[PDB]
C-alpha cells in the first residue's frame, strides 16, 4: 500500500489479498474489483480521478475488457464512435433532451451565454490564444503550451474568444 | 547555487542523443513540477514526475540518486518552484538549474513534449526517437537523415527548407530550387566546401529574412553540417572561430568536422577577419 | 604503526590502510564547516568515485579518523584536466611538476589532537607509495591562511587567480624530501659491511653458513671492473646492498628465453639471424653480436619503507658504472615474491618448453629517463610510429587508424576515436588506440563491473574501451601511469577490454576480437553474471530493455578504472598446479582468476585435452553425455581461463613427490609448489565376465568376476566416452562408417548416460530395432532416476522405438572365446536363461572409476589410497604439500562416514571452498591461518550446494534432477515413511509435462525432479532449490487448494524473477542481518523471540506461526525489511523491469 | 608448509656452467596463457626500433633532489686521522676479520 499509495477494502488470506472489494490506486483512481492470489481476478469497474468509469476483467492477472463511460455518464465507443457527427451534430445532453429543456443558450457546450473572457478560445478544458500559444485552465491560470501544429489545429477547428460579432 | 537556463537548452538536452536517448539513464535528468496534479494530468515534461505536496511541505521524490543526477531542473508555469531550487542547492554535484520560462515559451515553441503519459518504461525510453535539434535559436534546426525524412518531425516544426552536404536522396522539396539547398559530396577532406559555405550562409540568411523554417543535416548530424555551422556563425556574427566552435560544442556534443575542414574554416576566419584569430594547435578542435 | 600522544598525554597507535567504503560513513561524520571552507560542497562519494587514491589512517581500537583524497589535477578549477603544466610553471619555472611526478590533495579531516600526527603519517604514507611524487600541491582561496595543522607541512608559493573571476587562490607546497628522503649512493667501503651484516642475517643464514661471517666484507673487497658493489646511506650509515656483474652466459639465455623483443641484449651484427627462413616454436634467434646486458646478483635493503623508492634510485648509479652496458638482468628463484626492486622489471617469457629453476626479469638504461610524456596524435607521429610498429601483427591496421584520426577527427562510422603517443627525449615509443563505449548497459548486465564502480555517479559519457595498445615494454612499468594520463586526457573514468574466445569462428578471428598487447597485466577480470530467462512474450514493453536482452558474440570482460591505477596488485610467482577438470576442477581455476587482489603468473593446468569446452559442437553432440548443467560453452567463454591459465595437453603419467615434479608421459616434466588433484571419476573398460553364458554358472560366481578389471586388448568397435572430444571422435567415425544406416548396437550400463546415448542415436537416425540396451542389477537398488512414473514413461518410449531392454543381465563374452576386435556377437547371462545378441558396436557406461593409469601413478606416489583417495576434511593428503578433492576422494575411516564423500555434493561448492582454503596460503591480505584443530578432524562439515544431473531422454524429452546431498534411499521408502516431507507434484511424465518437488517437514524445498518436452529454464529452477514454500508464494496452499494449474507456467509470473535474481539471495542475507539487529531496549530480536517460541521456552494455545506472524507485523522490524527490499528494488530495477518503489512513482 | 623468503639474489647467469640441468629445454611442449603471448614479440615492438636518446647528462639534469647525508656531514676533520692504531696484519687469514673492520669497530666503541 504505502510505498506507492494503493488502497484496498476487503479480505486477506495468508496476508495477500483475495476479495470482492472497492479499491483505490495511487493515480487516486477508484476501482471495484475481485482478487486472487494477491492479484485482481475479477470483473471490475475503475472509477477515474475524474470519476468516469473504465471496466477491467482479469485473466490470470491481466486485463481483457472493453467498456468506457464518461463522468457525465455519456456512453462511448472507442471505435466508429457515432456521436455529434454525420448522423446528428448534437451533444449528449442535446441528444437526450433534444432542445435543452428551456432552450437556454446551453444549446452549446457550456453556458449561460458569455464571451470567452481573456480572448483565447474554447476547446472545452481550457482557454488558448493563437496570438499567445498558451493554454489556460477555466480558473484562468494555465495549461500546456503549444507550437505550430496544435496552434494551427486550434486556429482552424475550434471557437476563438473573438469579439462577439 | 541556483542558475537560469534557456528553454532552447532544455530542447537540446532533453532530446540530446548519443546512440541512446539520454532519458534512458536517470542520473542524466530529474525534473519535478511542484504544482497541481491537475496541470500534470493535462501534461508535463517528457520525463517529469508529479511532485507530492503535503501540508505545504514537499515529499522528497528520491526516484533517482538525487546526490549526483548531473542535470537537475525545475519548472513552474512561468518564473512555488523557487524554494525547491533553494533546497536543491545542498544536493547535486553540479549546480542546479531553473528553466527560464518554465513552461510558457518552451512548449509554446515545442508543443510535442506535452503528453498525458507519465513514466516511460525503460524499454519505452530506450525506444525513444529524437526530434531534430535546434542550431540558430527558433530559426534553424539540425537533424539526421531519418529525422529529416520523418513525417511528423518535418511537419511539426512547420518546416520547409533543407540544407545538406551529402549524396543521399531525401523525400521532399525535390527540385524546389529556392526552398531546397542541397550539396553533394563525401565527408572527404579534399571536399573544398569553403566556397559552398558562402552560398549556404546566404541561403540560410535569406530564409531568416523570409522567416522560413530550416533544417540542416549531413546524413548523421556528423561533420559537414558542423563546419557549415561554424562558417554560418562566424559570418553571421563576425565572430571568431573559437566562439563559434564553443557554441557548436554544446549545440550537439557529437558535432565535429575534420582537420582539412578545420583548415577550410581557418581560411574562412582569415577571410572574414583578415587574419587567424583562433589557434588550431589545441586538441579542443 | 606509529605512536601519537595527544596534548592531553593520551597515547594512541595508528595504522594506514587503503580506504574501504564502510570507512566513508565514519569519515563523513568528521567533516566540519571549517573543512567546508577548504573543500565545501564536497560530497565524498563523487570525489572518491573519481579518486586516484583514497587513504585512511586508523587506531588499534578501530576508531577511524584520518583521511585524504588525492588526484592528478587541482581543486577549485585553478587549472584543468586538459592542462595545468604551463600555468604552474608560470608560478615557478623551477618546479618540475608534471603528471609523471605530481598529485594534488582535495580533502582531509581528523580529530585534531591525533589529527596533527595523522596528517604527517598520511603524507609519509603517500610519498612512500608513489616514489615519483616529489611534491604535493595545496591550494586555497587567498583569504585563507592554512593555519597550524597544514602549516606544519606546506609552504606558500606564488598565487593563481580563478580561471574565471577576480577571485584569487593561493598555492602551497610540500616536499617529499622533507617527509621522505631520497637515498645517498656511494661505492662500498669495508666499514659499510658491518651495518648491513645484521640485515642479511635477519633475511637469511644460508649464505653466511656457506661463506662464513665476513663474506659480505670479502665481497666488498673483491670489486673491480667486472664486479662493483654499492650501498645506500642514511644517518651516516648504510642499509642497502646491491651487487652487479658484467658476466652473462649468453648461450643459456638464448636457449631459454625468446629475446625476439630483446635483440638488444646482444649488439647488432649484420647477419641478424632473427627469424627462420611448429618449427617456429623450435626455432631460436641466432644473435651474433656481443653481450651488452649486465646482471644484478645480490640485493638486500631496509625505515624498511625507505627501500621502496630508493631501490629504483640504485639503478641510476648502477648504469653509471657500466658505460658499455644498457640492459640489467636478474633471475628470481621460484616462490620468492616480487619485492619492489624487481617490480619495475619486465618479466621475461621462457620458451615453449623451457623449465628453468628461475624466472627472469629485465630493466633497461632508458628507464632511468624521465622525459616520458603523452601527447595526442599529430602528423609527425606517423614516421615515429611507422618505425615503431614494424613488427606488430596489425601494424598496418594501427598505422591506418592513426593516420585516419589525424585526418578525420573520427572513426570511420563517426563515433569517438582517440589515439595517443608516448614521447621520450624528443623521441616516440608509445602507442594507444581507444574507443568510446555505448553498450555500457550491455556490459553491466553481463558482468559485475559494479564491483569496481558506483556506476550511477558515473555517466554514459564517461567510458573508454581499448582496442590497441603497444609499447616499449621498458616503459610498461610507467605504463600504469600511462593509463592514468589516458583516462585524464580522454575525460574517461573507465577503460574496458573484451577477451574474445580464442576458438573464434571456425576460421575467422572476427573483428570483435582485438589485438591485445601487454595491457592485460593491469586490468582486472570481472566475475560473470547470470541472466534470468525472460518470458518476453508475457512482458512486451515490460522486458529487460532489449539491448540488455540481446545475445552477443560471447566473450570475457577485463577492466581498469582510475582508482585502481595505483594498486601494485602484487604478483604471485608460486608454481601452483591443478590436475584435471572432469566434473569439477574448473571451479578452482575460477576463484584464482576472480580475485583482483592477486595476480597469478606460474599457474598451469594439466588435462587430457587441456581446457574444457574447446569445440564448436552442435547440440546433438551434447546429447551423448548426461550433464550437470553447471557449465556450458558460453560459461567457458566468459571464464576465459586461458587468458591467464597455462595449459598442457594429455593427462599426467607419474607423480614424483621428492622432486616435487609431475610427469607427462615421454619424460616431459612439470614442477609444482602446490599440487591440487582433481581428475574426477572417469569410466573404465566394461570388463567381460570371462565366465560365460556358454558356461551356465550361477550368477553370483559371475558377479564376483564382473568386479575385476579388464586387461585384454581393446575393441576398435567398443567405445568409452568421458568427454566431448571422445564424443566427436566417435561421431565422426560413425559418420564415416556404415553402422548408422543398418547396424545392431549395444549400449550397456544402467546409468542415465545410457538413456542419453540412446536418445542421441535416435536423433542421429538409427532405427530403434537397431538399438539394444542392457542394464545390470545394482549393488544398491536405487534406479538412476528414483522416479518410477518417469522411468515407466521412458520405458514406454523405448517400447515405441523398439529398443531392446534387458534387466538383470550380466555381460557374458562378446566373441565368446574368438578374437575380440571387432566385436560382432555377444552373450548375456540372466537369472534363468542364456541370451545372445548381435552387436555391430558396443557403448559402455558400466562403472565410473579412477583411471587405472592415474590410480597406479598415485600408488607409486605412496599417497594413501583406500580404493579411493584419502584426505582429511581440510583436503590435506599425507603430504602437507599435496591436497585433493572431488569424487575421487574419501576420508579416513575415523570419520566413520565412508558413505559420505565429495561425490555427494555440488562440484562448484567444492572447488570454491578448496580455493578459499588454498588462498589463505597464498594471500597476504588476509592473515596467515593455522593448521586445523583436531576438533575439525572430528567431522565432515555439512555443505549444501545442490548437486545437478540433467539429461535428454529417449523420445526427445528433457530431464533435470537436483538433490540435497544424501546417501541414496528409494523414493517409495522415503514416501511411505511419514517422518520426512510434504511433496509437491504436477505431472504426467508420458505427456511430457512433469514436475516433482519434495518439501521437508522444515517446509523448505530440498528436491527437484522434472521431466519435459520443453526447454526448461534450469538456471531459474536451480534457484528453487532450498526455497521455503513461503518464498514460493505460500506454494503449499497453491498445491493443496486446486490453485496451481501446473508449475512451469506459474513460474512465468514476474514476482518469481527476483527469487531467480542472484543479488536477491544476498539481500535475504541482509534481511536476516537486519532481524539480527536489536532495535529497542526491551526487545529480543525477532530471531530470539522465534527461538523461544519454537523451543517451548514459551508455550502457547495458538500454533507458533500465528503468534510469531502477529508479533512481527505488530513490530517495527517489518518496516525495516520492507524499506530494505524497496531499496534493493531501486538498485536492481536497472536489471529488473517489475519492482515497485518510489522511483516508479 | 611453504614459505616465500630467500636471500633474494640471482645465479643462473653465471658463465661457469650450462651444466647442472643438462637439457633445460626439456619440458612438455607449452601452450602458453594469452597474457604472455600478448607480451611476446609479435604483440610487442623490438628494442632496436626504439631510439637510443643522446645523453647521460639529460638523466642527471632530470634529477631533482638533495641526497640524504652529503652536506650536513661535512666537517674540517681529516678522516684517516680518526683511525686508532691496531696491530692486525694487512692480509688476515680467511675467517678472521679483515684489518679495516677492526679499525671501524674500535673507533665506534670509543665514540
Amino acid at each position: 500500500m504505502q510505498y506507492t499509495g494503493s488502497q484496498y477494502f476487503g479480505e486477506y488470506i495468508n496476508g495477500r489479498m483475495e476479495g470482492s472489494a472497492e479499491y483505490i490506486l495511487p493515480t487516486d483512481t477508484r476501482y471495484i474489483g475481485e482478487m486472487k492470489d494477491g492479484m485482481f481476478h475479477g470483473e471490475g469497474t475503475l472509477f477515474f480521478p475524474s470519476g468516469s468509469r473504465f471496466d477491467a476483467i482479469w485473466k490470470k492477472g491481466l486485463v481483457v475488457k472493453g467498456k468506457y463511460t464518461f463522468n457525465d455518464g455519456l456512453q462511448y465507443e472507442d471505435k466508429h464512435w457515432h456521436y455529434c457527427d454525420s448522423y446528428d451534430r448534437r451533444f449528449y445532453t442535446e441528444i437526450c433532451y433534444g432542445l435543452k429543456p428551456s432552450g437556454i443558450s446551453q444549446l452549446t457546450n457550456m453556458d449561460p451565454p458569455r464571451r470567452i473572457p481573456l480572448g483565447y478560445y474554447d476547446c472545452g478544458d481550457g482557454f488558448y490564444n493563437p496570438t499567445t500559444r498558451v493554454i489556460k485552465d477555466y480558473r484562468n491560470r494555465f495549461l500546456r503550451n503549444a507550437d505550430d501544429d496544435e496552434h494551427e489545429w486550434i486556429v482552424r477547428t475550434c471557437r476563438k474568444g473573438w469579439l462577439p460579432m | 547555487d541556483l542558475l537560469f537556463c534557456e528553454p532552447t537548452e532544455l530542447y537540446n538536452i532533453l532530446n540530446q542523443v548519443s546512440k541512446l536517448s539520454r532519458l534512458a539513464e536517470p542520473n542524466y535528468l530529474c525534473l519535478l513540477d511542484v504544482r497541481s496534479k491537475r496541470q500534470y494530468d493535462e501534461s508535463h515534461v517528457i520525463t517529469a514526475l508529479r511532485v507530492k505536496k503535503r501540508d505545504h511541505q514537499y515529499l522528497i521524490p528520491e526516484s533517482v540518486d538525487l546526490e549526483c543526477v548531473r542535470y537537475c531542473i525545475v519548472y513552474d508555469s512561468n518564473t512555488p518552484a523557487v524554494e525547491f531550487g533553494q533546497i536543491l542547492i545542498h544536493f547535486t554535484r553540479q549546480p542546479v538549474y531553473v528553466l527560464r520560462g518554465g513552461y510558457e515559451c518552451f512548449s509554446g515553441m515545442y508543443h510535442f513534449f506535452r503528453t498525458q503519459k507519465i513514466i516511460w518504461m525503460p524499454q519505452e525510453l530506450d525506444a525513444f526517437q529524437p526530434y531534430p535539434v535546434e542550431i540558430l535559436p527558433g530559426r534553424v534546426y539540425l537533424g539526421k537523415i531519418s529525422q529529416a525524412c520523418n513525417a511528423k518531425m518535418h511537419k511539426d516544426l512547420k518546416i520547409k527548407a533543407h540544407v545538406n552536404i551529402s549524396m543521399e536522396t531525401t523525400p521532399y522539396f525535390i527540385g524546389n530550387a529556392d526552398k531546397l539547398l542541397h550539396i553533394k559530396l563525401e565527408d572527404s577532406p579534399d571536399t573544398l566546401l569553403f566556397d559552398y559555405f558562402r552560398h549556404i550562409c546566404h541561403f540560410i540568411e535569406l530564409h531568416l529574412r523570409l522567416h522560413s523554417v530550416v533544417l540542416v543535416f549531413s546524413t548523421r548530424g556528423i561533420s559537414r553540417s558542423v563546419a557549415a555551422v561554424v562558417a554560418l556563425l562566424m559570418h553571421y556574427n563576425e565572430e571568431t572561430l573559437k566562439r563559434s566552435w564553443a557554441q557548436v560544442k554544446k549545440c550537439k556534443t557529437n558535432m565535429r568536422p575534420n582537420r582539412a575542414f578545420v583548415a577550410q574554416l581557418l581560411e574562412w576566419e582569415k577571410v572574414l577577419h583578415g587574419e587567424y584569430l583562433t589557434d588550431i594547435s589545441e586538441p579542443i578542435y | 604503526m606509529s605512536i601519537l600522544t595527544s596534548p592531553r598525554g593520551k597515547v594512541e597507535v595508528v595504522h594506514c590502510r587503503r580506504t574501504e567504503s564502510q570507512d566513508i560513513f565514519c569519515i563523513k561524520n568528521l567533516v566540519r564547516k571549517f573543512t567546508q571552507k577548504l573543500f565545501g560542497r564536497l560530497n565524498i562519494i563523487y570525489l572518491l568515485e573519481k579518486a586516484n587514491l583514497a587513504v585512511t589512517v586508523c587506531n588499534d581500537k578501530e576508531e577511524i579518523m584520518a583521511h585524504s583524497i588525492f588526484l592528478d589535477y587541482p581543486n577549485w578549477n585553478v587549472a584543468k584536466q586538459d592542462n595545468w603544466i604551463p600555468l604552474f610553471r608560470e608560478l615557478d619555472k623551477e618546479i618540475p611538476c608534471t603528471p609523471l611526478n605530481t598529485l594534488f590533495m582535495h580533502f582531509f579531516v581528523a580529530v585534531d589532537e591525533y589529527a596533527t600526527g595523522c596528517l604527517k603519517e598520511i603524507i609519509r604514507t603517500v610519498f612512500k607509495a608513489v616514489p615519483e611524487l616529489y611534491f604535493i600541491f595545496l591550494i586555497v582561496p587567498t583569504y585563507l591562511s592554512l593555519g597550524s595543522t597544514l602549516i606544519t607541512v606546506f609552504d606558500q608559493v606564488g598565487n593563481i587567480p580563478c580561471l574565471n573571476y577576480n577571485e584569487d587562490f593561493a598555492v602551497h607546497i610540500c616536499h617529499r624530501h622533507n617527509h621522505y628522503p631520497q637515498l645517498h649512493i656511494r661505492k662500498a667501503r669495508v666499514e659499510d659491511h658491518d651495518d648491513l651484516m645484521p640485515i642479511f642475517m635477519h633475511y637469511d643464514n644460508t649464505l653466511k653458513e656457506i661463506y662464513g661471517e665476513y663474506f659480505l666484507a670479502e665481497l666488498i673487497e673483491a670489486q673491480d671492473k667486472d664486479h662493483h658493489a654499492v650501498v645506500c646511506e642514511v644517518e651516516g650509515k648504510a642499509v642497502g646492498f646491491m651487487s652487479v656483474c658484467t658476466s652473462v652466459n649468453l648461450p643459456l639465455l638464448h636457449e631459454c628465453f625468446d629475446l625476439g623483443p630483446f635483440h638488444g641484449f646482444c649488439t647488432p651484427h649484420p647477419d641478424d639471424i632473427l627469424k627462420p627462413s611448429v618449427e617456429s616454436s623450435h626455432f631460436r634467434p641466432l644473435y651474433l653480436g656481443d653481450p651488452i646486458a649486465f646482471c644484478i646478483q645480490l640485493f638486500c635493503i631496509d625505515v624498511l619503507i625507505s627501500n621502496v623508492s630508493l631501490s629504483l634510485d640504485f639503478m641510476s648509479f648502477v648504469f653509471s658504472l657500466f658505460p658499455g652496458k644498457n640492459f640489467c638482468l636478474i633471475s628470481v628463484p621460484h616462490l620468492t615474491p616480487e619485492f619492489v626492486l624487481i617490480q619495475n622489471f619486465v618479466k621475461v617469457v621462457p620458451f615453449n618448453n623451457c623449465t628453468l629453476d628461475h624466472d627472469l626479469y629485465v630493466f633497461h638504461r632508458a628507464g632511468l629517463l624521465r622525459s616520458i610524456t603523452i601527447r595526442l596524435a599529430k602528423f609527425l607521429d606517423t614516421a615515429g610510429v611507422e618505425k615503431l610498429v614494424s613488427t606488430l601483427l596489425l601494424s598496418t591496421k594501427i598505422l591506418d587508424d592513426l593516420a585516419q584520426y589525424n585526418e578525420a577527427g573520427r572513426d570511420p562510422d563517426g563515433t569517438a576515436l582517440q589515439v595517443f603517443v608516448a614521447e621520450v627525449a624528443d623521441q616516440i615509443v608509445g602507442i594507444a588506440v581507444i574507443r568510446k563505449e555505448m553498450d555500457i548497459e550491455y556490459i553491466r548486465s553481463h558482468y559485475n563491473i559494479e564491483d569496481f564502480i558506483y556506476f550511477s555517479h558515473h555517466q554514459q559519457e564517461e567510458h573508454g574501451r581499448l582496442n590497441h595498445f603497444a609499447l616499449n615494454p621498458i616503459f610498461r612499468h610507467y605504463t600504469k601511469f600511462f593509463l592514468k594520463e589516458i583516462l585524464r586526457l580522454g575525460y574517461k573514468s573507465c577503460l574496458y577490454y573484451p577477451v574474445y574466445p580464442q576458438t573464434r569462428e571456425g576460421k575467422l578471428q572476427s573483428s570483435y576480437s582485438h589485438s591485445l598487447t601487454s595491457a592485460l597485466h593491469y586490468l582486472v577480470p570481472v566475475r560473470p553474471r547470470r541472466q534470468i530467462v525472460y518470458p518476453l512474450e508475457k512482458l512486451g514493453i515490460n522486458a529487460p530493455s532489449k539491448e540488455v536482452s540481446k545475445d552477443q558474440v560471447s566473450f570475457a570482460l577485463n577492466h581498469t578504472n582510475r582508482k585502481l591505477t595505483l594498486e601494485p596488485k602484487v604478483t604471485v610467482n608460486a608454481r601452483i598446479v591443478v590436475v584435471g577438470a572432469s566434473s569439477v576442477g574448473i571451479s578452482f581455476l575460477e576463484t584464482l582468476v576472480f580475485c583482483s587482489h592477486l595476480k597469478f603468473n606460474n599457474l598451469t593446468l594439466i588435462s587430457t585435452h587441456g581446457l574444457p569446452g574447446k569445440r564448436l559442437l552442435h547440440n546433438e553432440q551434447r546429447k551423448f553425455l548426461a550433464s550437470d548443467h553447471c557449465f556450458n560453452d558460453k560459461d567457458y567463454a566468459l571464464m576465459s581461463l586461458c587468458s591467464w591459465v597455462n595449459v598442457v595437453v594429455g593427462r599426467m603419467t607419474a607423480i614424483d613427490r621428492a622432486a616435487k615434479q609431475v610427469v607427462v608421459s615421454k619424460s616431459e616434466i612439470v614442477f609444482y609448489d602446490h599440487l591440487i588433484l582433481c581428475t574426477g571419476l572417469q569410466y573404465q573398460v566394461p570388463c567381460p565376465t570371462g565366465a560365460d553364458t556358454e558356461q551356465h554358472l550361477t550368477n553370483r560366481e559371475v558377479l564376483e568376476l564382473s568386479k575385476q578389471r579388464y586387461t585384454g586388448t581393446v575393441p576398435s568397435n567398443l567405445f568409452i566416452l568421458n568427454d566431448e572430444e571422445d564424443c566427436v571422435r566417435m561421431l565422426c567415425w560413425l559418420r564415416n562408417s556404415s553402422i548408422l544406416t543398418e547396424g545392431k548396437v549395444i549400449v550397456y550400463g544402467n546409468t542415465l548416460d545410457a538413456y542419453t546415448t540412446v536418445e542421441t542415436l535416435l536423433n542421429i537416425g538409427m532405427k530403434g530395432s537397431g538399438i539394444y540396451f542392457v542394464h545390470p542389477p545394482t549393488e544398491s537398488n536405487i534406479t538412476c532416476i528414483n522416479n518410477n512414473d518417469v522411468e515407466s514413461a521412458v520405458e514406454d518410449a523405448l517400447s515405441a522405438a523398439g529398443v531392446t531392454v534387458f534387466h538383470d543381465a550380466l555381460l557374458a563374452q562378446w566373441n565368446h572365446g574368438q578374437h575380440p576386435d571387432p566385436i560382432y556377437n555377444a552373450c548375456f547371462t540372466t537369472s534363468t536363461k542364456p541370451i545372445r545378441l548381435e552387436c555391430s558396436a558396443f557403448f559402455s557406461f558400466y562403472k565410473k572409476n579412477v583411471d587405472y593409469e592415474t590410480f597406479k601413478a598415485f600408488n607409486d606416489a605412496c599417497l594413501v589410497y583406500d580404493g579411493r583417495l584419502v584426505i582429511d576434511t581440510t583436503f590435506h593428503t599425507n603430504d602437507i604439500a599435496i591436497r585433493a578433492a572431488g569424487s575421487l576422494t574419501k576420508f579416513s575411516n575415523r570419520y566413520y562416514s565412508n558413505e559420505w564423500t565429495h561425490s555427494n555434493f555440488s562440484s562448484k561448492e567444492i572447488g570454491f571452498q578448496l580455493a578459499a582454503a588454498m588462498l589463505s596460503l597464498f594471500d597476504p591480505t588476509l592473515e596467515p591461518v593455522t593448521e586445523p584443530p583436531a576438533d575439525l578432524d572430528r567431522l565432515i562439515p555439512m555443505y549444501k550446494g545442490a548437486k545437478i544431473q540433467g539429461g535428454i531422454l529417449p523420445g526427445s524429452y528433457h530431464y533435470l534432477h537436483i538433490s540435497k546431498p544424501a546417501i541414496p534411499t528409494p523414493l517409495n521408502l522415503q514416501r511411505s515413511q511419514p517422518d520426512f516431507g510434504s511433496d509437491v507434484v504436477t505431472g504426467n511424465a508420458k505427456k511430457g509435462t512433469y514436475f516433482r518437488l519434495y518439501i521437508n517437514n522444515y517446509k523448505l524445498v530440498e528436491a527437484i525432479t522434472c521431466f519435459s518436452k520443453e526447454p526448461f529454464p534450469s538456471s531459474n529452477y536451480i534457484r528453487l532449490f532450498g526455497q521455503h514454500e513461503q518464498v514460493l508464494n505460500n506454494l503449499c496452499t497453491r498445491f493443496d487448494d486446486k490453485l496451481i494449474p501446473d508449475l512451469y507456467s506459474y513460474f512465468t509470473e514476474p514476482w518469481c524473477m527476483a527469487l531467480f535474481h542472484d543479488r536477491f539471495i544476498d539481500l535475504k542475507k541482509e534481511l536476516r542481518q537486519i532481524l539480527i539487529s536489536k532495535q529497542e531496549e526491551d526487545k529480543p530480536t525477532m530471531e530470539e523471540i522465534a527461538y523461544r517460541l519454537e523451543e517451548e521456552e514459551i508455550n502457547l494455545n495458538e500454533k507458533p506461526q500465528k503468534y510469531l506472524q502477529r508479533v512481527f507485523e505488530d513490530s517495527i522490524y517489518k518496516s525495516l525489511l520492507e524499506k530494505s527490499i524497496l531499496d534493493y528494488l531501486h538498485y536492481n530495477q536497472y536489471h529488473l523491469p517489475m519492482y515497485a518503489w518510489p522511483g516508479i512513482i | 608448509p611453504l614459505m616465500k623468503q630467500r636471500g633474494f639474489y640471482s645465479d643462473i647467469l653465471s658463465p661457469g656452467t650450462l651444466d647442472k640441468l643438462g637439457n633445460v629445454c626439456c619440458g612438455p611442449y607449452m601452450s602458453q596463457n594469452l597474457i604472455r603471448q600478448a607480451d611476446l614479440d609479435k604483440f610487442t615492438p623490438k628494442v632496436d626500433s626504439f631510439v637510443i636518446p643522446e645523453d647521460f647528462q639529460e638523466r642527471v639534469e632530470q634529477q631533482i633532489i638533495g641526497a640524504t647525508t652529503r652536506l650536513l656531514t661535512q666537517t674540517d676533520f681529516p678522516l684517516q686521522s680518526y683511525e686508532p692504531k691496531v696491530q692486525v696484519p694487512f692480509q688476515v687469514l680467511p675467517g678472521q676479520c679483515p684489518r679495516k673492520i677492526e679499525i671501524e669497530r674500535r673507533k665506534q666503541q670509543y665514540l
